[PDB]
């Protein structure tokens, strides 16, 4: 027997209570970086650490432009909430 | 063990739900680009081989209907299940272009109790979304 | 640059809106579990998978008894909540 | 680097406050058990080298004071810091003997612009609470 609400796991694209950016042009920052870290070690890496890898490259390589100054040079951190009992390798 | 079993016949399905437009009733503003990650996304579950499958502007309704209906289908054969949400939201919600839906009850539809044939297989959900108003300015 | 709200890491002994649970005689379900992965594991996994056998152990081999049968054969599963930039590694 | 830096001369500092007692107005039950929960986590977080401290039953207040306290030393040659927190609770909340406490104000302390010294550094905040009153029945 097993709890109902394990074997869940939510990757948030932001932290709690903050916003989340999406560019126009190439699309949200979360999403551009997920699928880019799935695509060179969804192979390899099991899944928690590339959702740490995502949160990197969230953090690091972004930040928003804007010309409007109080929506500019803002950051953002993934949230990662995992109830998995196990690690999740793709391969 | 100590790592799930992927090796079932089937790596599972992925539902992406791509919002983009909204009413005007919500307030909330045209979500441009979502259509990159969308596209972007389909095509990386698909190299996964996962059963992708792509949905725009749902009402709240659709939503909880569609994830009802997902939950409903048979797993058996599947070893994870992956639901993506690209759209506006506050802390623990997601807006349908018609209106705000807790993301409570989408989730609430796959508990270990509700969809037996994902018992035991791990669920993940990726959401794509505001959890507020709060800005992070950084530091150093 | 990065988000001040990054290289956080939330170990939670249970679900969100979920009692947690704790024996009298041995401590509670959560932090036994913690400290005993900890014990076999901190020279050689990294700290996600320690916190993911946790998950496996406390929703595996712990089942509350209770004389009262609302409280009785109820279950539990942590909640990891990583915001980590990087992996954890105690040695 | 793919890995936070552990090898600062020391490990980091990490505070277990543990609450047992609460007083009739809070309407919370003796915490039994805690005790050991908090001599098993010393013991382990020394073999870490940690510089463990011990705290019991501390008012909302307290807790408070001690967390300003601890986010205003100099922790430069430190690599992480480690915050117990052993009590009764409700989602986003944890109790102190004479009360509630939002978790918010815990932690904000330590945020990177807060606690400049622990910028870039893991901060582990380990919770043995109640999030609420629901119970999970399990499955299978
Ligand atoms: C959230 O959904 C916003 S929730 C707002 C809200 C909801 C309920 C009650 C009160 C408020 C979205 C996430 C999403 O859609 O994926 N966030 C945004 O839309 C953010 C925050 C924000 C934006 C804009 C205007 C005001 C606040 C519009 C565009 C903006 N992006 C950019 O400026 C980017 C930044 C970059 O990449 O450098 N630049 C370009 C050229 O696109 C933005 O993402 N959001
Ligand atoms: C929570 O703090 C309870 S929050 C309750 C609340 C707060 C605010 C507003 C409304 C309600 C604690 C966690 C903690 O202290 O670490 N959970 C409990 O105390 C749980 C749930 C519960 C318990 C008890 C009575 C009613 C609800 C008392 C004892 C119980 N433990 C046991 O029965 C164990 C089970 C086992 O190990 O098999 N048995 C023994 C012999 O100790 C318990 O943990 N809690």
């Amino acid at each position: 027997k097993i709890p109902v609400e394990a074997d869940f796991l939510y990757a948030y694209s932001t932290a709690p209570g903050y916003y989340s950016w999406r560019n126009s042009k190439d699309g949200s920052w979360f999403i551009q970086s997920l699928c880019a870290m799935l695509k060179q070690y969804a192979d390899k890496l099991e899944f928690m650490h590339i959702l740490t890898r995502v949160n990197r490259k969230v953090a690091t390589e972004f930040e928003s432009f804007s010309f409007d100054a109080t929506f500019h040079a803002k950051k953002q951190i993934p949230c990662i909430v995992s109830m998995l009992t196990k690690e999740l390798y793709f391969y | 063990d100590n790592s799930y079993k992927m090796d079932y016949p089937e790596m599972g399905l992925c539902i992406i739900i791509n919002n983009k437009n909204f009413h005007k009733s919500t307030g909330m503003t045209s979500r441009s680009g979502t259509d990159v990650d969308a596209a972007n996304l389909r095509e990386t579950f698909r190299n996964l081989k996962y059963e992708v499958r792509n949905k725009n502007d749902l009402t709240r309704e659709e939503i909880v209907e569609l994830m009802r209906d997902v939950s409903k289908e048979d797993h058996s054969k599947r070893s994870s299940f992956v639901c993506v949400l690209l759209s506006h939201g506050e802390e623990g919600i997601i807006f349908g272009t018609n209106g705000p839906v807790d993301l409570k009850k989408i989730t609430n539809f796959f508990r270990g109790d509700r969809c037996r044939s994902l018992t035991g297989k791990p669920k993940l959900f990726i959401i794509q979304a505001c959890r507020g108003t709060e800005l992070d300015c950084g530091i150093e």
